[PDB]
DNA sequence: TGGAGTACAAGTGTGAGGAAAAGTAGTTGGGAGGTGAAAGCAGTTGAA
């Protein structure tokens, strides 16, 4: 045994780098801290499938839909026959619907024969007890708990001939005292809001609550979570909720508040592992690894590792491997906001030793996210792990054996109408464009035989004499309307507008058009300064602008050549606001305004100070 | 995800804060006086408590005259009734000056329905919004095992300003984990047991939000947790440069008179040196009698840590260890 | 942060080179059935130098330079505000060893005193003197003397005898 | 406050002049849009005068600078510059007075910095207010080129460029006088409408019908069913650009969404980009020798081996590079089942087209059933 | 050009008004006065 | 056939929920302060 304790709570925070030293001199290893050394642990999925079928909130009374455990039964507690794992699990409309074997993954029965039980009822919870080591059994029963009462089953010698599963039962016994029931536990005891009781079960299924029982009741705890568990058998109870564990002996009168957890965590969830010393306890902000003691089995609070994740729908999943030094015990937390994972390997060793590795996570499937993960006992450093999921907003259950070796329904559901008139009459503008695509590729079909001729060019003579004309008028259109202190059009020509087809040749119109102005009214924007925001980047002429759009629809396209030309030119009758007046235009408006606010807006008012 | 060490404040979950402890009063002064017969309302509910500041949680051990017997009295319906309803109906003024999810989050949490949306994530300020983006792949690097990728994560963490000690010196194994251009890691916890380090009193009454005890403060009767982080990191490292002295005077120097744990290692330095010294490479005058001040160290050392509180500690074994150490004396 | 002041500092600053003082105190109540154990800060108490408690202590001439002192720097003082203060040493009676002293300052007292009485000058472990005087009174009585809170009191010697032990006559 | 406005006003423009090139022009056109809206400050009497301006002011009054002169510039890149803090947008009211800080009160500094992003379409609600306090109708020309518009829309997704005409003769046929997407304007009152008015965005809901028509009414068989599969994977790929990078920065502050949280599937050398943008958050955004003590011991630049001087050739490839892989990519170019899988893109491309603009999912599917139920309503 | 010196790590420092009497790099609070060049005279005897 | 109710839509009207740097609130926990003798020897009164 190591030296760090307290003898109530016990920390290993992560790489903390923790307080065991020793000083062994024996030359190898000389200090024993609760870490280990090795190498990595990297997860890789095995995914199989096993079955299928107000909004800011959740209701904390629901606890599982579904669980799956080795079992043995009357002729397999008589026979050689041992371990036939079998599932329990919930379908349906709302969840009332209550219903195999192992080729190289864990997989539905070849008999597709699930066993249908009509209940009139939500169900909140689907569990089966498992037994103890100490008995030498795996117990047949299961229990269930409704919305509106508390029914309990057995499974009972199913078959090989037809794999049939059969259930007998115990009665639905209802809410006698009405009052909702959260969580049970077997290993008839049950947990209803704020009180408990201890329940007797019945082996008699041809035709319940004893007269010992108690409370937990807490009037300054406003939610409604209770948790019960056997622990290690002698009769000895834990009840929880969100703030607090009590341990009650429901065989002895003595009752004893242990952890007390109000001030800056809760209790978020507690898994009994199938040990029946070491169980794990999950809070928030910590995962607690809280077994029981030695000489005397009340409690004794083990090694345990702060978790940084916080949410306030948190539960854990734990799964053990025997080894033969030692035993690991994994720790799956999980969360109903989000898809992630977040697992510690522990470790158990002869003289209640405990150790730590680290932490890692996976990934998952983009439909919702999980709210229940489940385990595989599997009947029994190249590590191995196999468990099975269940998300929200879907009903289908994977299978994961990890090892150390997003369509949205209203993109979809909103198109494709249902209507007879209204059938073809969409797709009139899909003969439109046929219509027109088939017109608008000999138009320009022209224009491409067009390659430096005369015939094309005396267009582009006409077109630097069309456009002169009613621009100086236009720039004496601002002169007359210059008296007014209270406009870019490029579509006055009406010839085509769209008859010239040449990237580098337009450009020696237009800077030539450029080098026509000189004088005041007009000005002209830049272009091959101020087109670069599509390219991201460097664009030193708008002619090789075009070059490596030349290299971009090559395997796109039937031919790939003129739409490329034609769009750049359109740019050109599109970014090409160049109707801007000169410098009297600016300065007869920074002043008028200014003028119309006095000296108080004058010096508000203010640039060129930085 | 993860924790964020935001101290980020909304009035809305201080007014649902103002709003469920003060319901959490009037039906537990209710069970005041149902029980017999048969101011800010959260500075008021907390005097009730005794918070933990060693731990998360306060826990009380079982093996004491802490038993209790059962209470047998059940709840049922009709105690369940009454004694809510008139707490709500005493509830009723300030209901309407909240806001209309308020009201709606009360009668949720009236009836049980633990919430689902979480501080972290409707804050929308740009600054906390780049903090909970680094936080989570500074604990996710961390954890996928990258170093050089969280050492420039944790780097520009915490720059920014609103980030707090949570960050700071828990995932500092990235100086202790890279040891290729290192700081080696304990010049860090060096940094922090000299600027945190404070011996006020845990005065309890003021509602602490976003500064936490357990894990990151340092008060009178709870050594801080990266102060005995750099008591243990600067043994281990002690030995394995094989300086024992340079720590033995510097553990002398504080009296941390309250707790065990530290004389425990202010014994295992002096464990060190009688483990080391009784060697003396013969096949002897002052060596004989030195060594007899550290075994002499190491037991007195190891009661006062037995006199003090709750720390356990193997020492049947350590005499094992020390009368070994004893049998190259003689 | 937390730093460490030298004694060079405390004479550039002409302030006290001061040591705190910490004293734990146990609050019983009812005779031990609930202890309230807090220690509490009761100022600086002034510190000699190159002492336990000077930073001087165990430190090289090499490091006594770097720090700002004197290489042989020699301790054994206080600084009170910046005054180089140090305590004289007293010549008192030899501890533990009755002295047989005659002193004519014993018949001051009154009346049948003589001259005559040993005197022992008893301490504890802790160093603190506790005076005994063992008069001679002329009517044959013998008396003790000792002091308590700057008063002195004169008792006989037999009920300071007979209170140590069972004692005969013979004895 | 509406000194130190103008002056943040001054330094907004004034980069958009010194790299991004921007005319010396351009900072002319919005000083008088700066001068008419303080002649509506001279409409209210000074004495209680409660005049509305926020963050998104300084946006909005750039914004109608910038169309006027139709320019290439839109909401898309006022919601990268600002996120990837190219100019003074978020924490101006820290580093820009330096001597008018002093004097300002604890919400004069709060408003004038960045606190809160725009969000569920708040830009184009200022421009609302920007319309109506000024009419931009009747003085300037509220004219968009949305040709500028759509030539960026295409190789962001990469489609062949078919596509372009194909938007265009949906454009053509549903906007009567069918040039003049034109801004709204909104002089009343708080009431934005329900309509959808702006014209940015209804280029928007137009080019969300195409991509279905264009494929869903394919009689001629001519799209194959490997193509959809290598458009959805050929957009689906994360690279290193300094657009899906800059792009990273706005998923990031938008908390409602989905893709909020895409820091999740992060590659290597995206996370470390993500970083290399984090030193340009420290430039905009007694106890200093305590964290200089920490800045020593976490140097913020790398220990040893660094990236700045022998590095590389190169490592991020350009924005032109990428479409050699995106339309390199799809080789195949020559059922009930195929119309769900028509989905697998509608949503792919909605996701990238909700975060850019920054509107929520309503406010784009509100705005289908008003041009849905519009361009069908014509012929019946 | 201001100049004083700090005690503690002989950093060169000027101090302005409305400052604390600290040096910048330590935390020192003693703080001494340097010389700069200033004519004095002496007879060399 | 000539005249009434289904609901596509649309503008009217009213407050509410959100943000932050500042301030005042509530405790502590330090600090320097400030609110007579060694001996005479005489005169005088001492006292039952």
């Amino acid at each position: 045994l190591g030296v760090g304790v307290q003898g109530a709570s016990l920390y290993c925070p992560q790489e903390n780098y923790t307080t065991k030293k020793q000083e062994k001199p024996q030359w190898l290893r000389p200090v024993d801290d609760t870490l280990a050394e090795d190498a990595l642990d990297l997860h890789i999925v095995v995914k199989s499938l096993l079955c299928d079928t107000d909004a800011f909130f959740w209701d904390p009374t629901v606890a599982n839909r579904l669980d799956s455990q080795y079992i043995q039964t009357a002729s397999d507690l008589r026979n050689y026959r041992d371990g036939t794992e079998i599932i329990a699990y919930a379908s349906g409309k709302t969840g009332s619907v209550l219903n195999l074997t192992r080729q190289n993954t864990l997989h539905l029965n070849r008999h597709n024969n699930v066993t249908s039980i009509e209940l009139h009822s939500p169900i909140k919870s689907i569990k089966i007890p498992g037994a103890s080591e100490s008995i030498g059994r795996r117990s047949n029963l299961v229990g269930i708990i409704t919305e509106n009462s508390f029914q309990i089953f057995r499974i009972e010698s199913v078959h090989s001939r037809s794999c049939d599963v059969m259930v007998s039962s115990s009665e639905p016994l209802y809410f006698v005292e009405i009052d909702d029931l959260q969580v049970v536990d077997f290993a008839a005891i049950i947990d209803i809001k704020g009180n408990w009781s201890i329940g007797r079960i019945p082996k008699n299924f041809n035709n319940l609550i004893d007269n010992l029982h108690g409370t937990i009741f807490d009037p300054e705890e406003l939610s409604s979570w209770k948790r019960i568990e056997w622990f290690s058998h002698f009769q000895k109870i834990l009840v929880f909720d969100r703030s607090k564990m009590i341990e009650i002996d429901f065989m002895n009168n003595w009752q004893t508040e242990v952890v007390q957890a109000k001030a800056w965590s809760n209790i978020r969830d507690y898994k009994r592992i199938d040990d029946k010393n070491g169980i794990l306890l999950t809070s928030r902000e910590i995962i607690i690894v809280g077994a029981s003691e030695s000489n005397d089995p009340v409690r004794r609070i083990s090694w345990k590792h702060d978790l940084d994740p916080d949410d306030t729908t948190l539960r854990i999943t734990v799964q053990k491997v025997k080894k033969p030094d030692h035993i690991l015990l994994v720790a799956f937390v999980y969360s109903m906001r989000h898809k992630r994972i977040y697992m510690h390997v522990f470790s158990h060793r002869k003289a209640n030793l405990f150790q730590s590795l680290g932490c890692s996570t996976v990934l998952e499937i983009p439909g919702g996210t999980p709210t229940g993960i489940e385990t595989i006992l599997t009947l029994d450093f190249e590590l191995v792990v196999d468990f099975l999921v269940k998300l929200r907003n879907s009903s289908e259950v994977y299978y994961y054996a990890l090892s150390n070796t997003v369509d949205h329904p209203e993109w979809a559901s909103l198109f494709n109408n249902a209507d007879e008139r209204e059938k073809e009459s969409i797709g009139a503008l899909v003969s439109q464009i046929k219509l027109k695509e088939r017109e608008r590729i000999s138009r320009v079909q022209n224009l491409i035989e067009h390659e430096n001729s005369h015939d094309e060019d005396k267009y582009l003579q006409d077109l630097g004499y069309r456009l002169s004309i009613a621009t100086n008028e236009l720039l004496e259109s601002w002169q007359k309307t210059k008296d007014e202190s209270i406009h870019s059009k490029l579509k006055n020509l009406l010839e085509n507008s769209d008859s010239f087809a040449s990237i580098p040749e337009f450009s020696s119109l237009l800077d030539q058009f450029f080098q026509y102005y000189q004088d005041q009214d007009v000005t002209f924007i830049g272009f091959e300064k101020l087109l670069h925001l599509f390219l991201h980047e460097d664009v030193p002429g708008l002619d090789i602008f075009y070059n490596k759009l030349l290299q971009c629809w090559v395997l796109v396209s039937p031919q790939a050549e003129l739409l490329t030309k034609e769009i750049v030119k359109d740019i050109i009758w599109s970014l090409a606001r160049l109707e801007k007046p000169s410098l009297f235009e600016p300065i007869q408006n920074e002043i008028s305004r200014s003028l119309s606010g006095p000296y108080q807006d004058i010096i508000s008012s203010w640039d060129m100070d930085d | 995800m993860f924790e964020v060490p935001i101290t980020l404040t909304n009035r809305k979950f201080a007014q649902r804060r103002k709003l469920k402890y003060q319901y959490i009063n009037y039906i537990s002064r209710r069970f005041d006086r149902i029980s017999k017969k048969s101011s800010d309302e959260e500075r008021k509910f907390w005097k009730k408590y005794e918070k933990p500041e060693k731990s998360f949680e306060i826990w009380r051990t079982v093996s004491s005259q802490n038993k209790q017997p059962i209470n047998k009295q059940k709840m049922t319906y009709h105690n369940f009734k009454k004694i809510e309803k008139i707490p709500l109906r005493k509830m009723e003024i300030p209901l309407l000056h909240c806001t209309k999810e308020n009201k709606l989050y009360f009668q949720s949490i009236s009836r049980g329905l633990e919430p689902l949306k979480t501080s972290t994530s409707e804050v929308r300020n740009y600054r906390t919004r780049h903090i909970v983006t680094l936080t989570d792949l500074l604990h996710l690097n961390v954890s996928r095992h990258n170093w050089s990728l969280a050492y420039k994560i944790f780097a520009t963490l915490i720059r920014i300003p609103g980030v707090q000690i949570k960050s700071l010196w828990g995932i500092g194994v990235e100086i202790l984990d890279n040891l290729s251009n290192s700081s080696s890691g304990l010049d860090f916890l060096q940094w922090m047991c000299q600027i945190y380090s404070s011996k006020s009193r845990f005065v309890q009454n003021i509602n602490y939000r976003s500064i936490v005890p357990p894990f990151q403060t340092g008060s009178r009767t709870h050594t801080a947790k990266f102060a005995i982080t750099y008591l243990w990191s600067s043994l281990i490292n002690c030995q394995k440069s094989m300086l024992i002295d340079k720590i033995s005077e510097w553990v002398l120097t504080p009296p941390f008179m309250e707790d065990a744990e530290v004389w425990f290692i202010y014994a295992s330095c002096h464990l060190l040196k009688a483990d080391t010294l009784s060697r003396q490479f013969v096949n002897r005058d002052i060596k004989i009698n030195q060594v007899i001040k550290h075994i002499h160290y190491v037991r007195t050392f190891l009661k006062i840590c037995l006199d003090k509180g709750g720390f356990a500690v193997p020492s049947r074994l350590i005499e094992n260890q020390l009368k070994s150490f004893e049998s190259r004396l003689y | 942060v937390e730093r460490k002041v030298y004694p060079s500092e405390s004479r550039q600053r002409l302030t006290s080179y001061r040591g705190k003082l910490l004293l734990k105190l146990k609050w019983s109540v009812n005779n031990g059935e609930e202890n309230l154990f807090e220690v509490r800060d009761c100022g600086g108490l002034p510190v000699m130098l190159q002492s336990n408690r000077c930073h001087l202590n165990k430190m090289s001439p090499y490091e006594l330079v770097q720090h700002k002192e004197e290489s042989d720097e020699i301790g054994g003082y206080f600084i009170v505000n910046g005054i180089e203060k140090l305590i004289r040493m007293l010549i008192v009676q030899r501890r533990n060893h009755p002295m047989a002293i005659i002193r004519p300052s014993f018949a001051n007292r009154g009346a049948s005193y003589s001259h005559y009485g040993i005197q022992i000058r008893s301490v504890r472990p802790d160093q603190t003197s506790q005076t005994n005087v063992l008069h001679y009174l002329n009517d044959g009585q013998v008396t003790f003397r000792f002091s308590w809170r700057k008063n002195e009191y004169l008792v006989p010697v037999v009920m300071i005898l007979k209170a140590l032990c069972h004692t005969s006559d013979r004895e | 406050f509406l000194k130190s406005f103008q002056f943040i006003l001054k330094r907004q423009i004034r980069w958009l002049i010194t790299e991004m090139r921007f005319p010396k022009e351009f900072e002319h056109v919005a000083k008088i849009i700066w001068l008419k809206i303080l002649k509506t400050i001279n409409d209210q009497p000074q004495e209680e005068l409660k005049l509305q301006l926020h963050m998104t002011s300084t946006i909005s009054i750039l914004y109608l600078a910038s169309t006027h002169l139709s320019l290439p510039v839109y909401t898309c890149d006022y919601i990268k510059w600002i996120c990837t803090a190219k100019m003074p947008y978020f924490q101006a009211s820290e580093i820009l007075p330096k001597s008018w800080r002093i004097q300002l009160p604890n919400y004069y500094v709060s408003i004038l910095e960045g606190s809160i992003s725009p969000f569920n379409g708040q830009l184009y609600n200022k421009i609302a207010l920007t319309c109506g306090m000024i009419h931009f109708k009747e003085f300037f020309n509220s004219e968009i080129s949305c040709q500028g518009l759509l030539l960026k829309l295409v190789m962001q997704c990469a489609l062949p460029p078919e596509f372009y005409f194909y938007t265009k003769q949906v454009i053509e046929f549903e906007e009567t006088d069918i040039r003049n997407l034109t801004l709204w304007e909104r002089t009343d009152e708080r009431h934005t409408g329900r309509v959808s008015n702006h014209a940015e965005l209804r280029v928007l809901s137009y080019f969300m019908l195409t991509i279905n028509w264009m494929l869903s009414f394919d009689r001629d068989r001519q799209y194959p069913l490997k193509w959809i599969l290598s458009l959805t994977e050929s957009l689906t790929q994360r690279t290193t650009t300094s657009e899906s990078i800059g792009r990273n920065i706005v998923k990031v502050v938008y908390p409602d969404k989905p893709t909020s949280s895409d820091y999740f599937q992060w590659s290597e050398e995206e996370t470390l980009e993500f970083l290399k943008w984090m030193e340009k958050q420290f430039l905009p955004t007694d106890q200093k020798i305590a964290r200089r003590k920490l800045y020593k011991i976490f140097p913020l630049d790398r220990e040893a081996n660094h990236d700045g001087e022998f590095n590389d050739s190169t490592h991020q490839l350009t924005f032109i590079e990428d479409l050699q892989e995106r339309y390199a990519k799809q080789t195949p170019f020559f059922p009930p089942a195929r119309k769900e899988a028509i989905g697998r893109l509608l949503t792919h491309i909605a996701s990238q087209l909700l975060v850019d603009f920054a509107i929520s999912k309503e406010q784009l599917k509100d705005c289908i059933s008003r041009i849905k139920n519009a361009c069908l309503h014509r012929m019946n | 050009t201001l100049k004083y010196i700090c005690a503690e790590c002989s950093s060169k420092l000027s101090l302005s008004r409305t400052d604390a009497v600290r040096c910048k790099d330590c935390g020192h609070r003693i703080l001494l006065k340097a010389r700069t060049k200033r004519l004095v005279q002496f007879e060399a005897r």
